[PDB]
C-alpha cells in the first residue's frame, strides 16, 4: 500500500461509537462514505464494509487493505477477498471480513483506502472497531456468587479502575444498555447502592476464556464516574476498561 | 458480600 | 444515493 495517510480526524471518536454498536457509518467525506454492519458469536465475527463512491466519477484502483500489527495478526484471524478495484460513480461496493478471535488482543485493525479519482490520488485511514469486547458474552449470577468470583480476583494487577468526566447524560436507561451492548449481562441488587451497577461476563477466543467482573459508579453531583474491572488478565481488565470508559 | 469501597 | 444500504 506505500505511504499511508495518518488516521483521519474524527477516527477515534467514530472507533469508540463501534464499541457497544454493531451498525454505523465509519467514515464519511465529500468522495467517500464506509458503513460497517457487523455480528458476533463465541470467539467470531463477520464484517460487511460498504464502499459508497458519492461522486459523478469512477474510483480505479479502488483498494482497501486490513492492516494489523505483528501481535495483533497472532491474536485475530480477519478472512476476506478484495472488492474489484473499480467503483462507478454512484456506486456502492462491499466486502465481507470474516473474524476469528485466538486470544485477547489490544491492538486495532487500521482499514487503509487508496484509489484514483480524475487526476488525484486519495488515501484514507481509519480505526477498524474489532474490540475484544466483541467476544465478551453475558454471564447471569446471584449477588452470593458474584462476590465470590470477585474475591478469587484479589490480586493486585488483576484490577483496573478509572475515574472520567460523563461524556453524556447520566440516564440510568441508557447507561444500563449500554453496559449489556458492550456484552456483559446487568446483575441488579449486587451493589447494594441502587445508583451503582455490576456486570458479569466470559470473553471467547479460541485458546482460552476470561472471566470478567465491573463496577460502575456514578456520581450524578460530581457529573462523574469510577469504572472498576477485575479479571483473570492484566491485559483483560486494561483493555475493557480503557473500551468501557469511553461509553458514559 | 461486600465491596470493600465506594466511589461515594 | 437511495440504492444505499444505510446505517441508522
Amino acid at each position: 500500500p506505500g505511504i499511508l495517510a495518518p488516521l483521519a480526524p474524527g477516527s477515534e471518536d467514530n472507533f469508540a461509537r463501534f464499541v457497544c454498536k454493531n451498525n454505523g457509518v465509519l467514515f464519511e467525506n465529500q468522495l467517500l462514505q464506509i458503513g460497517l454492519k457487523s455480528e458476533f458469536r463465541q470467539n467470531l465475527g463477520r464484517m460487511f464494509i460498504f464502499y459508497g463512491n458519492k461522486t459523478s466519477t469512477q474510483f480505479l484502483n479502488f483498494t482497501p487493505t486490513l492492516i494489523c500489527a505483528d501481535d495483533l495478526q497472532t491474536n485475530l484471524n480477519l478472512q476476506t477477498k478484495p472488492v474489484d478495484p473499480t467503483v462507478d460513480g454512484g456506486a456502492q461496493v462491499q466486502q465481507v471480513i470474516n473474524i476469528e478471535c485466538i486470544s485477547d488482543f489490544t491492538e486495532a485493525p487500521v482499514l487503509n483506502i487508496q484509489f484514483r479519482y480524475g487526476g488525484t490520488f486519495q488515501n484514507v485511514s481509519v480505526k477498524l472497531p474489532i474490540t475484544l469486547n466483541k467476544f465478551f458474552q453475558p454471564t447471569e449470577m446471584a449477588s452470593q456468587d458474584f462476590f465470590q468470583r470477585w474475591k478469587q480476583l484479589s490480586n493486585p494487577q488483576q484490577e483496573v479502575q478509572n475515574i472520567f468526566k460523563a461524556k453524556h447524560p447520566m440516564d440510568t436507561e441508557i447507561t444500563k444498555a449500554k453496559i449489556i451492548g458492550f456484552g456483559s449481562a446487568l446483575l441488579e441488587e449486587v451493589d447494594p447502592n441502587p445508583a451503582n451497577f455490576v456486570g458479569a461476563g466470559i470473553i471467547h477466543t479460541k485458546t482460552t476464556q476470561i472471566g470478567c467482573l465491573l463496577r460502575l459508579e456514578p456520581n450524578l453531583q460530581a457529573q462523574m464516574y469510577r469504572l472498576t474491572l477485575r479479571t483473570s488478565k492484566d491485559t483483560v481488565s486494561q483493555r475493557l476498561c480503557e473500551l468501557l470508559s469511553e461509553q458514559f | 458480600d461486600g465491596f470493600k469501597d465506594s466511589f461515594d | 444515493p437511495k440504492g444505499w444500504v444505510t446505517f441508522e
